């Protein structure tokens, strides 16, 4: 669960001046992230945190600096397992970042397990929606299901390298075939 | 290419010995260049050995490691010693111990005001012959500084190192 | 007039001995798995051959098919060669037995008795060290000895888990400067965690004080 | 000229913990307490450190630790270079240890340095206080000038085992019979 042990450990909550610890706090501050979001299947979050904060619902006791959120959530971002957000999948960094998509599973990964959905199946020449392959009846043991459209897109869109499938775009939406 | 399945002991080692040999050689003197060296400590150029070339061919204890390591020397296998240094250090090593401390101080020396992941980049990250690995790193760090070798600068961060060229012995 | 009486004894218990091991070696001999994935009949089948006086480790030797008993020992000392080295900045270099025993040897079934040979093992490749705060076994990566000092800082840690400058002042008798500048260089060494959250006062704290299991 | 480079030298303020280096260094950091006060006329310093310091005042880095400093002070001490103080010479480890007076020369380097006073002065015989060898116009090219008188009955206490020349006691303080 989201009880890593150490996610009670006092010092985590406060950038530990100790270089190689430091980075160790961190590293562990992104792997607790992680995996909140995975078991309890969260997918985008704040500065905050999703009600509760991962740096603070541990009111309990103590809060993490505003501050080092930032630092770590870069280096978690510059590793690539968060995503910046703010409505729609991109940055610019400001107007462009408050919500974080996060990810369990790699990008170029996370779609060859949607992919794998149709490969599995077969209902690939096929075209549905975004709102489809999601909170409709397709929520098996694919820990893609309930998952958000707006960051949807962003999984499939791998799901073309020169080699593809394809969207059907609007000048207002979206949805697919593979 | 065969199991820990031979009869008399004293052979398996003795092969063994060789087995390890080759492990660590075939680990960095391949370079067109000859200047380098491998300095290791035993228990790391031990996991290295056993997870790498015998996972399959046979696993090995420890005490074998050594006892196997300790005879290069006698089977004429001259590219590498073991060695206890101070009496902490615990590596085989392809250069006289000091030779090495030397080529760390004196780059450290260069760049100065290091720490230990600092040194290490310098170290490994930029490929150019470096078979340093971080504890045999870690290890003789701490030789200079206690050999009075190197000037620490202990600081709530972390340690910066720094060449002792002020207080001399 | 006495003087063979006994020397005689022994031949034969060179025998006793001699046989209870052709011996032992079966009982272990037959439980070629019992022995291979269970830790509890593996301490019990040692704390003979140990009493006897015969390295356990060894009689699996005398048939190849005790040869995994081994393996298994020899495949955990790299998990804690291992489990170390991926540590050495969470912690400082210094390990609690219990982290090692009731963390990260669950992936594989190993039991305290079992890691602690293991670790001895290792005392060939001549590398960690053990030291113990208030009978508690902690195993060290690092170099350098814990102190006289910071041991007991670490000792007094024990309690809740952090050593304080007044903690030691009141607990220990320790001074207040021969304090703080002790406990932090049990920073700059990365030993223990700083904490500011939570009073004037700062908290210096045990990785350890977590696996508290 | 009080700035001498080694002064900005990082592992100059961490207790190099070489013995044979732990020293050489000590030695350094203490003609560097010795000179300063020299060059820059000052009489007694602290351990804190006199607002400037010797020490932690290194401000555009950061300082040295109290624990050693005191190990650097009574080093000092044994070689006699530093004495110790409260407002009262004569010592007690904590509160009549609490100030030290450097010293250029000696402690009597310092006593015979004032009856070279009395070489070239043609005033042998009189009988001065303290106010004055030491303030006034006795501010002269003779450097005890300004001297606390404190040290002073210090610096002077020795003459009154060679030529055995007494002072003059009201109280218990001062002013001399040269």
């Amino acid at each position: 669960s989201a009880l890593p042990p150490v996610y009670s450990f006092p010092p985590l909550y406060t950038r530990q001046p100790n270089s190689l610890t430091r980075r160790q706090q961190i590293s562990t501050w992104i792997d607790i992230i992680s995996q909140y979001c995975k078991t309890k299947k969260i997918w985008y979050m704040s500065v905050d945190g999703t009600s509760k904060n991962l740096f603070n619902n541990e009111d309990i006791q103590r809060s993490v600096s505003q501050v080092f959120i930032d630092e770590i959530w870069s280096q978690m971002t510059k590793e690539g397992k968060c995503l910046p957000i703010d409505q729609s999948g991109r940055r610019s960094s400001n107007t462009t970042t408050t919500r974080y998509f996060i990810l369990w599973k790699s990008l170029d990964s996370w779609a060859s397990l949607i992919l794998q959905w149709f490969e599995d199946s077969g209902k690939l020449n096929q075209v549905i929606t975004l709102y489809e392959l999601s909170e409709g009846d397709e929520t098996v043991n694919w820990e893609f299901h309930r998952m958000p459209e707006s960051l949807l897109y962003y999984c499939l869109k791998p799901l073309c390298d020169r080699n593809r499938a394809t969207m059907l775009k609007d000048e207002n939406d979206k949805v697919i075939a593979i | 290419l065969d199991r820990e399945k031979f009869l008399n002991k004293e052979l398996f080692l003795d092969e063994i010995a060789r087995e390890i040999y080759e492990f660590t050689l075939s680990e960095f003197k391949d370079l067109n260049s000859d200047t380098n060296y491998m300095i290791i400590t035993l228990v790391d150029l031990y996991a290295m050995y056993n997870k790498s070339m015998r996972i399959g061919t046979g696993l090995i204890s420890p005490m074998e490691m050594r006892e196997a390591c300790e005879r290069f020397e006698h089977l004429g296998l001259n590219e590498l010693k073991l060695v206890k240094v101070n009496k902490r250090i615990l590596c085989v090593t392809s250069e006289k111990f000091d030779v090495v401390k030397e080529k760390l101080v004196d780059l450290i020396g260069d760049n100065p005001g290091s720490d230990l992941l600092r040194l290490t980049q310098i170290l490994s990250s930029n490929n150019s012959k470096s078979n340093w690995t971080l504890g045999i790193l870690m290890e003789v760090l701490q030789n200079c500084v206690d050999e009075g070798d190197l000037l620490i600068d202990k600081q709530l961060s972390g340690i910066y190192y720094y060449k002792n060229s002020y207080w001399p012995s | 007039v006495n003087k063979t009486i006994l020397e005689k004894q022994s031949v034969e218990l060179r025998d006793q001995l001699m046989v209870f091991q052709e011996r032992l070696v079966e009982f272990a001999k037959k439980h070629n798995s019992e022995l291979q994935a269970s830790p509890e009949f593996r301490s019990k089948f040692m704390h003979m051959c140990s009493s006897i006086g015969i390295d356990p480790l060894s009689l699996f030797d005398r048939d190849k098919h005790l040869f995994t008993v081994n393996d298994f020992y020899y495949e955990v000392c790299l998990k804690v060669i291992e489990i170390c080295r991926q540590t050495k900045d969470m912690n400082g270099g210094v390990i609690s037995f219990q982290e090692l025993e009731k963390v990260h040897f669950r992936k594989l079934n190993v039991g305290l008795d079992d890691l602690e040979k293991s670790i001895d093992m290792l005392k060939s490749l001549e590398c960690f060290e053990i030291f113990q705060i208030r009978g508690k076994k902690f195993l060290r990566s690092v170099p350098n000895e814990l102190t006289s000092d910071q041991t007991k800082i670490l000792e007094i840690c024990s309690i809740l888990g952090y050593s304080s400058i007044s903690l030691l002042k009141a607990n220990l008798g320790w001074e207040a400067v021969r304090s703080k500048s002790a406990l932090d260089e049990m920073v700059a060494n990365g030993l223990l965690w700083i904490d500011y959250q939570g009073g004037a006062e700062a908290l210096y704290w045990d990785p350890s004080w977590i696996t508290r299991q």
